[PDB]
RNA sequence: GGUGAAAAGUACCCCGGGAGGGGAGUGAAAGAGUACCUGAAACCGUGCGCUUACAAUCCGUCAGAGCCCUCGACGUGUCGUGGGGUGAUGGCGUGCCUUUUGAAGAAUGAGCCUGCGAGUCAGGGACAUGUCGCGAGGUUAACCCGGGUGGGGUAGCCGC
RNA sequence: CUGUGGGUAGGGGUGAAAGGCCAAUCAAACUCCGUGAUAGCUGGUUCUCCCCGAAAUGCAUUUAGGUGCAGCGUCGCAUG
RNA sequence: GGCAGCCAACGUGUUGGCUGGGUAGGGGAGCGUCCUGCAUCCGGUGAAGCCGCCGAGUGAUCGAGUGGUGGAGGGUGUGGGAGUGAGAAUGCAGGCAUGAGUAGCGAUUAGGCAAGUGAGAACCUUGCCCGCCGAAAGACCAAGGGUUCCUGGGCCAGGCCAGUCCGCCCAGGGUGAGUCGGGACCUAAGGCGAGGCCGACAGGCGUAGUCGAUGGACAACGGGUUGAUAUUCCCGUACC
């Protein structure tokens, strides 16, 4: 099927809005004696230095 | 062009105007000279580092040759029969410059 | 009004609204947040911006010579650049177009007292 | 599954078909090699 | 096709792998940076102001509360011959064009913007009507002489 | 069956014949030219305001969705 | 209370009376654009264009009123001339939206890990596995292509992702023959064709000839070597 109008303004801003992307919730690790902040699911691998913290 | 280079030149229009100078090169294909101590840019060179000042040229028009006692001319020429020469000589004052 | 840094990134090789979906996460944020949520953040466009700040937060260093921690990201925004486009050829001799987008980054981080 | 396109090169026979001694032996030909001399063709004939 | 008058085309420093920029300089100007005169619209953002999640909206128009801005006055917040912005709410309200007896029509055409795209010209042509010159007359054609648009040219043509 | 080289050309070729094929096209290929072909047919034709304002009938028509003349509009003049 | 069309009266600009929906269509009077004769005026103390503000006209429209931007030409009067006005032609060109961050990302083999490189590595390099082809998905050519080959460098465009890689970009280099494959040898189908005959001309055929391989004749083999050529270079032994 083919669209029968171009659609408007206010309906495509509408689920134009829906594509968006979500922060990572971050926590502090400690490395190298000087603080960080990391996802919580890398939490370990950065305290065990698997991680490159740049 | 009926002005060379080596003659004194003073510099008739332009933000210079009134200062006297030598032609350094003589630009005949573009109708321009380059007289030193006047048009001076800041130009900025790569490297010896820092920033240099030279000449750039002025329209010919925006220039007038001196005469042999210091006043401005235009120049005419005469014709030396003797030795079939063309000879410029200062419209002012008649004499060669 | 507070003293401000300016960072611009043009012709980037990255569509404006693909820019932006990941500039609308650091927006009005600490520079030393909006650097974190970047790099941790998993879409590419990530790239791009990151260094942008970090641009602007470095002419603050340098040019107005003002406090790292006090940094905070204003303003920041996605222009849409040049296109350049491109031919796919399709089924049955159909031929379409494909367009190149490209983006504008522009940041302006304000030192604000704590 | 017969693929065969209609254009298969031939250097010698795009040369007896088109080239410039058939264009020249006989009146069509020098009046097609003359016409595209006048238009300004950089390449008369193949 | 268009930098600037002139390359004076951004030395040096800083972020960045570069691209790109920020200082510093050049310049009258860099809202002129070799993506370069002016830089419109479509289209795309960001910031602020008002509004909007019990509501059936050709998307306007008329009445209109509340909020926001601005101009006066008295004064110190409330009116005024006021002006803007937005609009809860209420009445009315069936796009444009073509073509049709009749289309909001579920007939055609059109995604949008910017630029372009259709009664013109020739001719002592014909007819009619204005206007001007001369007037029982009116006028020359080819042509000839004029660096000109001026002057000669009676062959013809129309009226009689 | 197949490679290489060659021959047949447009009212012509070739066809163990389907109007098949002849450069993704064939009840007469393609290119340029005549040429801005011609279409009683469809479409489009761009600023404003002021005054007036129809017809969809008759007659003829190789005519019937076209046109001519009449009727009916407007403007100018005459009459009143 | 304002306008306008027709008409009338005094009279010479007023007043009065009637009238003013409208398509096809007829008539009248105008707005805006550009080029120009003549006349005037404005402009680097900032023209045009564009964006506004505040206003104006009965309409097209106006602003010798004003700001912002801009950087060199414009206004007005009175005549002259138009490539003089678009929203529709499944109109033409360019730029950009809607669908939509959606479909797709091109077979039927399938990849993994360790290390390296590098700013960055699922895709590049190395190793070890696993898997697929194997009358091929291996080896060598013709036709066709044309520098794509090798070395060094690159990473903006191209690669349906990324790319440090690349058949992509850049520079330099590289193709060696008495015997290979052709010509200098030969002819076939056919082509052209001295003279020639035919045909109003343009031309059609064609003899002698001369081209024309897909065929006939004719002397080289094994090994080594370069990053890139190899019966070609070299080595050994041959043949014409
Ligand atoms: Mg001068
Ligand atoms: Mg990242
Ligand atoms: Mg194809
Ligand atoms: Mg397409
Ligand atoms: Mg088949
Ligand atoms: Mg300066
Ligand atoms: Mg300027
Ligand atoms: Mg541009
Ligand atoms: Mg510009
Ligand atoms: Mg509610
Ligand atoms: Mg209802
Ligand atoms: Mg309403
Ligand atoms: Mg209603
Ligand atoms: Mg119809
Ligand atoms: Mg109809
Ligand atoms: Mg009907
Ligand atoms: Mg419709
Ligand atoms: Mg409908
Ligand atoms: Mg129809
Ligand atoms: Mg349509
Ligand atoms: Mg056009
Ligand atoms: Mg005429
Ligand atoms: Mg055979
Ligand atoms: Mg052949
Ligand atoms: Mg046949
Ligand atoms: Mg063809
Ligand atoms: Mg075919
Ligand atoms: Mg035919
Ligand atoms: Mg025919
Ligand atoms: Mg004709
Ligand atoms: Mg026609
Ligand atoms: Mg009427
Ligand atoms: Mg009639
Ligand atoms: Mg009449
Ligand atoms: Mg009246
Ligand atoms: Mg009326
Ligand atoms: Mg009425
Ligand atoms: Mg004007
Ligand atoms: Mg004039
Ligand atoms: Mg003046
Ligand atoms: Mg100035
Ligand atoms: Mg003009
Ligand atoms: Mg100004
Ligand atoms: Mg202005
Ligand atoms: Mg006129
Ligand atoms: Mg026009
Ligand atoms: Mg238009
Ligand atoms: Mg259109
Ligand atoms: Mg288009
Ligand atoms: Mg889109
Ligand atoms: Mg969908
Ligand atoms: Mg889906
Ligand atoms: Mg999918
Ligand atoms: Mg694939
Ligand atoms: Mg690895
Ligand atoms: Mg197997
Ligand atoms: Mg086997
Ligand atoms: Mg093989
Ligand atoms: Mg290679
Ligand atoms: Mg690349
Ligand atoms: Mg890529
Ligand atoms: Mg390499
Ligand atoms: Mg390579
Ligand atoms: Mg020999
Ligand atoms: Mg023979
Ligand atoms: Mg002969
Ligand atoms: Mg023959
Ligand atoms: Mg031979
Ligand atoms: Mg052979
Ligand atoms: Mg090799
Ligand atoms: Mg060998």
């Amino acid at each position: 099927a083919v669209p029968k109008r171009r659609m408007s303004r206010a309906n495509t801003r509408s689920r134009r809005a829906q594509w968006k992307a979500e922060a990572p919730g971050l926590v502090t690790v400690s490395v190298a004696g000087q603080q960080r902040k990391v996802p919580r699911r890398l939490l370990k691998a950065a305290r065990l230095g698997l991680v490159d913290l740049d | 062009m009926k002005v060379h280079k080596g003659d004194t030149v003073l510099v008739i229009s332009g933000k210079d105007k009134g200062a006297k100078g030598k032609v350094l090169v003589a630009y005949p294909d573009r109708n321009k000279v380059l007289v030193e101590g006047v048009n001076r840019i800041k130009k900025h060179t790569a490297v010896s580092g820092g920033i240099v000042t030279q000449e750039a040229p002025i329209h010919v028009s925006n220039v007038m040759v001196v005469d042999s006692d210091g006043k401005p001319t235009r120049v005419g020429y005469r014709i030396d029969d003797e030795t079939g020469k063309k000879v410029r000589i200062a419209k002012t004052n008649g004499k060669d410059i | 009004e507070f003293p401000s840094a300016t960072a611009k990134a043009r012709y980037v090789r990255v569509s404006a609204t693909k820019a932006r979906r990941v500039i609308d996460l650091v927006r009005g944020k600490s520079v030393e947040e909006a650097l974190d949520i970047l790099r941790w953040a998993p879409q590419a466009a990530s790239e791009p911006v990151a260094k942008v700040i970090a641009s602007a937060a470095a002419n603050a260093q340098n040019n107005e010579g003002l406090d790292p921690s006090t940094l905070v990201v204003a303003t920041v925004y996605a222009d849409e650049g040049p296109t350049a486009k491109r031919i796919r050829p399709r089924a049955q001799g159909r031929a379409f177009r494909i367009r190149k987008r490209t983006s504008h980054i522009t940041v302006i981080v304000e030192s604000r007292p704590p | 599954a017969k693929g065969k396109r209609t254009f298969q090169p031939n250097n010698r026979r795009r040369a007896r078909v088109h080239g410039f001694r058939l264009r020249m032996r006989t009146r069509a030909g020098r009046a097609i090699v003359a016409n595209r001399r006048s238009k300004g063709r950089r390449a008369l004939t193949a």
